[PDB]
């Protein structure tokens, strides 16, 4: 494959590694979440256009859409942790063990 | 929440899973997947404590990482492919990467921390809902892709899943903790006969969400969510700890009771493709969730701890609402073993 | 596997039309009239054999189709054709609005010296038929054969032998 | 695989170096993974507890492989039985044995040669008489 | 689907977006029409356990098309040999190669 | 590419103007000339003033309008179809939908600026 | 100019390692959106117009511009910096020198087999020849949304007023 | 296995050819424990409620059981077919396939060598 896609998955590569690997902030992990998405869509749209897929040149706006969607849902979470804790620091999220 | 909104919003976690079920398109089932978490993340907040805001965060994280690499696994295959149709994946890593996706959407055990911290936030109706109606769509999915699934990846998640659900419950005096940890072991049993069967995960799905029903519609009926406050229950209603007890019975897989019969038929299905070990394995290891659901029958049932003096207002009280077809899902959970070779129905 | 058999470099030669985008397009209505036989010709054995290489003595016809046109423009009003196609040239759109009186004394003069009516509207858009003697290509896709199916299902259904026969169950 | 196909291609019962190595490697290959696990699930205080942490798990596996393979391949060249599961199940003791020292208990060195040893006679089994563990779906 | 209830009700809901020869915007070719058109011709309703063996070859056929690797490794080969030749002064590119 | 030396050009134009703009007065600097501009006296840290709910929501909402736009864009072409009926159709029923989310948010409180 | 796509797709990975280290969300957020920036370039190159520009407009300037706006709100007292921790300085080395050796070895091998096997050969290579007539084959793509993607707009306009009803549901906080 | 079964139209509980087979009869034994289930149905019912577990809701209790005999009967009829199904290939796939399945060639045990072994 060319390296242009090489470059595209390795950077879906790290922002997989981003998410998993986490620190304190829940924003950092909800941008990593959102370059996940940038990677698939311009995968999606490399792989769409070369092909001429072109009733699949929808797809990434369809994958846009939900994924923004999905990016309020998690907005709006990491907005009620905070307003529980003061911060969006993951360890407060905790208090499930037990 | 609003009765017409919370109406509404179930109706969409049943419209994801159904457009999961009847689509073709690899970008519909996501669409799928996509919205029945959309609409599932309120009703783990119903009740809005901490609590349930934690376990819905945690439930978010996981899942949405779950649909990111389910999209990258889509988008590989149609990079080898060009096919979007919902058949055997075209390209290995894609497959691991969409079986590893599915198993963290279904918590199966290496991603199992979230079923039991989500199940204890949420409420035992929100908790009903998220161990009965979320395992249809990622297993269907499996059902069909099944083909090109990597034997060996499935079976050690499978058997992770049983030993994780075994131990894990061991330890627990939550009956929402216990309730995650055997459907965790559950779980493990429908995706260990994937690979060779698929309507045998079909028949466990069936027998292990009546019995999940059951068994969460008489917690709901006894208002109980700790095995101490379940002891207090044969002193109000003993049908309901003796109907529990039956429940557990046939969760623990203890002939002649229905929930024998999917171990049975898997462990009759996996002979036939000469695998021994693994189902000997299988079956030796249920014992532990058989001795933590005999642990809460003790409790419950079958002898009688100390009451509290409060006990007596309540017995001059009834249940203002009553569980829908849970004498249906109680007999259904207990009896239906003589009618084992209505199985082919299912093919 | 194979080789990739490719027409020589002589194969390949003809009398180029060299001429510009707005000098084909001001005779392009024209050029679809008076040039239809030999165009649709190649255009038929283009879609019906779906190869450059068997359709290159057709597409040297078009080019001389195309020669023998301009020529016969040439003879008779160069000139009104030169300034409608100058006045096409000006615009960065190679647009015909702009251009209709040049258009007007072009279309007056292929009427009066060479009979030429321009298309309407439309009719330069059919779907016409051209009667080659071209042979209907077999198997333009090179196709394989087609895998044999699996045998149907035959016969009258009978209940199962003895039943399920699901270890001790008798029906 | 290569890491258990090195162990494997070499007999039973030769080249007793070769296969301790092979099985020196599979343990501390393992105690790797177990160690990965254990930082994550149950971090240290500091950079340094974890390195300790990943060493002790590291070389007690690595200690029972290297231990396993030199006595199951000892005891099958010494009595000319390669193909006898009672080599490897002496590895597989050997092994309990030196868990035990490893964490210095010995009910936990008898308990470990015991299920150990048995499940090594088990796996030899196995490979003499093709039982598979993830059988490939055939019916 | 697990349930094909486009196939019973006839519907179309998602099958038109599924395949690139299908049928598409003002007749706009897809890139591997006629590859993916032989490699479904072929594995038309025989199981997929024998397309995967029956139809290889138009298989590799399409994936030749949608990602070039063989034909890329050729073109590699092809310049990386060129310049293995230019270097020793060995080989010149002609006039209409380099302009 | 045209478009990218005209990017280049104004990126650079800017920047060199900042720096004109930057570096060119002569400076004369003491800790109470660049303390911290309140009306005559000095501000208060505090912690964390920008908050309330109804900031975010404003944002989540424009976020989620921004998608359905962003489903509208491609409606100039999507005119020039032989199946107008079945285009206008969707189009009016994503334009009801966007109503019907306004409506929504507007009736259930939503975008209010509340006590 | 004869290499443009590779040196974008490289920018691109820098600053998905930037943002992917996770410095304090600012920084974090414009790393994001230069990626995002390099990204629509990338599909510009491509052909990809209108995809590009709806990167632009719905991604950087919607729901980026919404994730700083929502990050200027719940951060820190001192709101972090990139330098402060030495987590992101190692993550972000390591990041970069494993983008370096993979394009180097990459471009000087076009035959690595990182999962999936790579040839550098170019990236015009892949482009095929020909015309697409007096339309943007993307644009027709993308207008079918509207005549063959009925169900698509079914589906996703459902989910978006789920989304509305949703954010509502669980941001009102009783 | 049945998935991809040719002319196997979707989201058909009987199919057509199914009429072929003998239809259950009504006291069949499965059908009748299926009126059975039904039958603990309404008395865990009535002993969930409160109520009379015996004498309570005559009306409801013979719901049970006629639904889930009406149930029974349906299910009994697609179980009988699958099998008949799975018969009725199975015997195709052997007559297509006479190599597959050779005729054994049958011999007695008075030139059969059987090993004995004494309990001693
Ligand atoms: C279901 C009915 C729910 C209901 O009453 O909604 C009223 C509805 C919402 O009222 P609300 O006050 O907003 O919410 C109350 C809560 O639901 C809490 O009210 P509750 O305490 O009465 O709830 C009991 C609880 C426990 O559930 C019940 O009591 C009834 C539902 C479970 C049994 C029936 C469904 C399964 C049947 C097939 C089983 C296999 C065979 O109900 C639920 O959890 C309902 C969840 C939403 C409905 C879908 C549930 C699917 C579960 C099974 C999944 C797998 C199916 C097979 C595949 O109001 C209407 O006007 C409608
Ligand atoms: C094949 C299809 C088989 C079924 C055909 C249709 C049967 C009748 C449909 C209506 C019905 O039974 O609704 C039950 C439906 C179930 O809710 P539920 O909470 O179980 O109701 C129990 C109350 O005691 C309900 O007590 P209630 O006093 O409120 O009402 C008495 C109730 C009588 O309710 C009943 O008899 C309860 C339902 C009994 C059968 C439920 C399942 C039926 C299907 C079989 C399931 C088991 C399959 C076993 C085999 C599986 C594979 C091995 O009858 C009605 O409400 C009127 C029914 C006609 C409209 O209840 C109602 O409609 C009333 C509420
Ligand atoms: C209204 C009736 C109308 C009428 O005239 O109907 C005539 C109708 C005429 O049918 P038929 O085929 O002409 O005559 C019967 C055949 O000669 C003989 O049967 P068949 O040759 O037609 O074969 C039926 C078939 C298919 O049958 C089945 O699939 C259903 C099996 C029972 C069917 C018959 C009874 C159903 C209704 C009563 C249910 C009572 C449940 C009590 C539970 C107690 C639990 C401790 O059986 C099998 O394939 C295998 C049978 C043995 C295995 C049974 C299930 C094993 C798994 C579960 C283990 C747990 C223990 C055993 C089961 C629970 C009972 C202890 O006969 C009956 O309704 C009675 C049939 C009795 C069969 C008994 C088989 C032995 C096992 C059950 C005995 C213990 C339970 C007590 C049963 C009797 C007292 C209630
Ligand atoms: C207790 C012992 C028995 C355990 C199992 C009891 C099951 C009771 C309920 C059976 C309902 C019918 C089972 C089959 C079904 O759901 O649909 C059959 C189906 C309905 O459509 P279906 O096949 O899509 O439904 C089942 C789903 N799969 C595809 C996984 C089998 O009947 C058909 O004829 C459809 C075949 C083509 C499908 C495309
Ligand atoms: C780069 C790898 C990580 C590293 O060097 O240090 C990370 C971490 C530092 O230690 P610590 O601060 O205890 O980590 C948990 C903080 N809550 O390290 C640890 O926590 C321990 C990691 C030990 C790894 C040993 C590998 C051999
Ligand atoms: C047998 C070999 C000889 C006995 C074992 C070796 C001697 C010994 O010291 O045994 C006792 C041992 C002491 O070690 P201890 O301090 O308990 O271990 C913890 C240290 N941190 O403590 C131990 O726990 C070691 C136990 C070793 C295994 C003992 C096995 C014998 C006992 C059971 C025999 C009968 C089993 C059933 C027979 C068939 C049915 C009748
Ligand atoms: C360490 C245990 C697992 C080892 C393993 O790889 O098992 C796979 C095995 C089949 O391969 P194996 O026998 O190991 O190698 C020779 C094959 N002719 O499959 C086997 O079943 C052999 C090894 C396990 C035998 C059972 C051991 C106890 C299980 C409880
Ligand atoms: C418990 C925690 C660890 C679970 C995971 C163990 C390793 C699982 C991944 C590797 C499995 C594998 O490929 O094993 C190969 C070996 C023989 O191969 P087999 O299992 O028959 O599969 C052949 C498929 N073509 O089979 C085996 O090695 C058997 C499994 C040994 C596990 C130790
Ligand atoms: C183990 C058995 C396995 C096979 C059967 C499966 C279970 C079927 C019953 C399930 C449980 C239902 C009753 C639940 C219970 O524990 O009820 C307690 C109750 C005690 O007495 P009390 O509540 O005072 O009675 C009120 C008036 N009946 O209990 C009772 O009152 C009665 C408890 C037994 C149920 C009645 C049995 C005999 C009924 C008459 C014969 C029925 C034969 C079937 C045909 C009926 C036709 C009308």
């Amino acid at each position: 494959m060319p390296l242009v896609y090489m470059n595209i998955i390795m950077a879906f590569a790290i922002a997989l590694a981003g998410l998993l690997m986490y620190r304190s902030h829940l924003m950092s992990s909800l941008l990593c979440l959102e370059g996940m998405m940038l990677s698939l869509f311009i995968m999606s749209t490399l792989i769409i256009l070369n092909t001429h897929f072109t009733l699949a040149n929808m797809m990434p706006i369809i994958l846009l859409v939900f994924a923004a969607c999905e990016a309020a849902l998690g907005l709006s979470l990491l907005v009620m942790v905070s307003n529980t804790y003061g911060t969006d620091y993951v360890q407060n999220l905790n208090l499930l063990q037990c | 929440m609003n009765p017409i909104i919370y109406t509404t919003l179930i109706m969409t976690v049943m419209s994801g899973t159904m457009l999961v079920m009847i689509s073709s398109h690899w970008l519909l089932i996501w669409i799928g997947f996509e919205m029945n978490l959309l609409a599932m993340i309120p009703v783990l907040m119903k009740n809005f404590n901490p609590r349930a805001t934690e376990a819905a965060t945690k439930y978010f994280l996981t899942q949405a990482t779950a649909s990111m690499m389910l999209m990258m696994a889509i988008i590989i295959n149609l990079l080898y492919s060009g096919q979007w149709t919902i058949t055997k994946m075209f390209n290995p890593v894609a497959m691991t990467m969409m079986t590893m996706a599915l198993a963290m959407k279904l918590g199966l055990s290496p991603f199992h921390f979230w079923v039991p911290e989500v199940t204890q936030g949420i409420s035992l109706q929100a908790g009903l809902l998220l161990l009965t109606w979320q395992k249809l769509a990622p297993l269907s999915v499996l059902c069909q892709i099944s083909q090109s699934i990597n034997p060996n990846l499935m079976l050690t998640m499978a058997m992770l899943s049983i030993l994780i659900g075994g131990w894990g419950g061991l330890n627990q005096t939550q009956l929402r903790k216990i309730m995650a940890y055997s459907s965790i072991a559950h779980m493990g049993w429908m995706t260990a006969v994937l690979p060779y069967n698929t309507t045998m995960t079909i028949l466990n799905l069936l027998i292990y969400i009546t019995m999940t029903l059951a068994m969460f519609m008489l917690l709901i009926h006894s208002s109980a969510t700790t095995t101490l406050s379940l002891s207090h229950t044969w002193n109000k209603m003993p049908v309901i700890t003796s109907l529990m007890m039956v429940t557990l019975l046939s969760m623990g897989g203890l002939p002649p009771l229905s929930g024998f019969m999917p171990k049975w038929m898997i462990i009759q299905e996996m002979t036939k493709n000469e695998s021994i070990i693994m189902p000997t394995l299988m079956a030796m290891t249920a014992l532990l969730n058989l001795y933590f659901y005999m642990r809460l029958a003790y409790s419950s049932s079958l002898t009688m701890f100390p009451s509290t003096n409060n006990m007596k207002m309540k017995w001059q009280f009834e249940h203002t609402k009553q569980m829908k077809l849970l004498p249906t899902m109680i007999v259904l959970s207990t009896l239906v073993l003589p009618m084992t070779p209505a199985l082919s129905s299912l093919n | 596997p194979g080789i990739v058999e490719l027409p020589t470099l002589e194969d390949l030669k003809v009398q180029e039309v060299k001429v510009s985008s707005s000098v084909l397009k001001a005779a392009a209505h024209h050029y679809g009239a008076q040039c239809d036989k030999p165009n649709k010709e190649f255009m038929l054995c283009r879609w019906e054999e779906k190869d450059p290489r068997r359709c290159l003595e057709e597409g040297k016809l078009v080019n001389q189709c195309a020669l023998d046109f301009f020529r016969q423009i040439k003879r008779h009003c160069a000139e009104p054709f030169t300034e409608y196609w100058t006045c096409i040239d000006y615009s960065g759109l190679q647009l015909f609005r702009h251009c209709r009186k040049q258009q007007a004394k072009f279309d007056e003069c292929v009427l009066d010296k060479l009979g030429w009516v321009r298309p309407d509207l439309g009719e330069l858009s059919k779907v016409t038929k051209v009667k080659t003697d071209r042979p209907l290509p077999e198997n333009p896709y090179h196709s394989r054969a087609r895998p044999e199916p699996n045998p149907e299902a035959e016969g009258d259904l009978k209940p199962a032998k003895h039943g399920s026969r699901l270890f001790f169950w008798t029906m | 695989k290569t890491l258990l196909h090195k162990y494997s291609d070499i007999p039973e019962g030769t080249e007793c170096h070769r296969k301790a190595y092979a099985s020196t490697s599979i343990g501390g290959a393992t105690g790797l993974i177990v160690s990965a696990y254990s930082i994550a699930l149950k971090p240290p205080a500091s950079f340094l507890e974890g390195v300790a942490r990943t060493g002790r798990y590291t070389f007690t596996s690595a200690a029972i492989g290297a231990i396993f393979g030199l006595t199951s391949c000892i005891s099958a060249q010494v009595r000319e039985k390669p193909d006898d599961p009672l080599n490897y199940f002496i590895g597989g003791c050997a092994g309990g044995l030196t868990l035990g020292a490893r964490t210095r208990s010995y009910g936990i060195g008898a308990a470990a040669c015991a299920y150990m040893g048995l499940t090594a006679a088990l796996v030899k089994m196995g490979q003499l008489e093709g039982w598979q563990v993830f059988a490939e779906p055939k019916v | 689907p697990f349930f094909d209830v486009q196939k019973r009700l006839g519907l179309d809901l998602d099958r038109w977006m599924t395949i690139q020869s299908a049928e598409q915007p003002h007749k706009i070719p897809g890139r591997c029409h006629a590859f993916e058109k032989e490699w479904i011709e072929c594995a038309h309703g025989i199981g997929g356990i024998r397309a995967e063996k029956e139809c290889k070859i138009e298989f590799d056929d399409f994936v030749e098309c949608l990602l070039r690797q063989k034909t890329m490794k050729r073109l590699s080969a092809i310049k990386r040999q060129r310049d293995k030749l230019i270097k020793e002064g060995k080989y010149t590119p002609p006039p209409h190669h380099l302009g | 590419m045209n478009i990218m030396l005209t990017l280049l050009t104004n990126v650079t134009l800017a920047s060199l103007l900042v720096l004109i703009a930057f570096w060119l007065p002569q400076l004369n600097a003491y800790s109470e000339k660049t303390s911290p501009y309140e009306c005559g006296f000095d501000p208060m840290g505090s912690a964390r003033l920008p908050f309330s709910m109804k900031f975010f929501l404003v944002a989540i909402t424009f976020l989620l309008f921004d998608l359905e736009i962003a489903l509208l864009l491609p409606l100039p072409w999507a005119s020039q179809t032989n199946n107008l009926k079945t285009m206008l159709t969707m189009a009016l029923f994503l334009l009801i939908l966007l109503a019907a989310s306004l409506a929504y948010e507007w009736t259930q409180k939503g975008l209010e600026w509340a006590e | 100019t004869m290499y443009i796509a590779f040196i974008l797709s490289t920018i691109f990975v820098i600053g998905f390692v930037g943002f992917s280290s996770k410095p304090s969300p600012i920084y974090g957020g414009l790393g994001l959106i230069v990626s995002g920036g390099v990204g629509c370039g990338i599909v510009l190159n491509f052909g990809g117009s209108f995809l590009g520009l709806m990167v632009f407009l719905i991604y950087l300037g919607g729901m980026l511009v919404v994730f700083g706006y929502t990050t200027a709100m719940a951060t820190e007292m001192y709101p972090e910096v990139w330098v402060s921790n030495k987590t992101v300085f190692g993550a972000f080395v390591s990041g970069l020198m494993m983008e370096f050796c993979m394009v180097y070895y990459a471009l000087k091998e076009e035959e690595v087999e990182i999962i999936f096997k790579f040839n550098g050969l170019g990236d015009w290579v892949i482009y095929d020849t020909g015309d697409s007539g007096f339309f943007s084959e993307e644009a027709m793509g993308i207008a079918a949304l509207y005549s063959y993607g009925t169900w698509l707009v079914i589906v996703t306009g459902w989910s978006l007023l789920i989304g509305v009803v949703v954010i509502m549901e669980i941001t009102r906080g009783n | 296995m049945m998935s991809g079964r040719p002319g196997r139209v979707p989201l058909q509980f009987l199919p057509n050819e199914a009429r072929s087979l003998p239809p259950p009869k009504l006291t069949d034994p499965r059908l009748v424990y299926m009126g059975f289930l039904g039958y603990c149905s309404g008395l865990i019912d009535n002993a969930i409620r409160r109520r009379p577990v015996v004498s309570a809701g005559l009306h409801r209790q013979l719901l049970y059981v006629t639904s889930f005999v009406f149930f029974g009967y349906y299910l009994l009829k697609r179980q009988d077919y699958m099998y008949a199904l799975r018969d009725h290939d199975m015997f195709a796939y052997v007559k297509s396939h006479p190599e597959d399945f050779p005729e054994k060639d049958k011999k007695t045990y008075g030139e059969i060598l059987e090993e004995f072994h004494p309990v001693r």
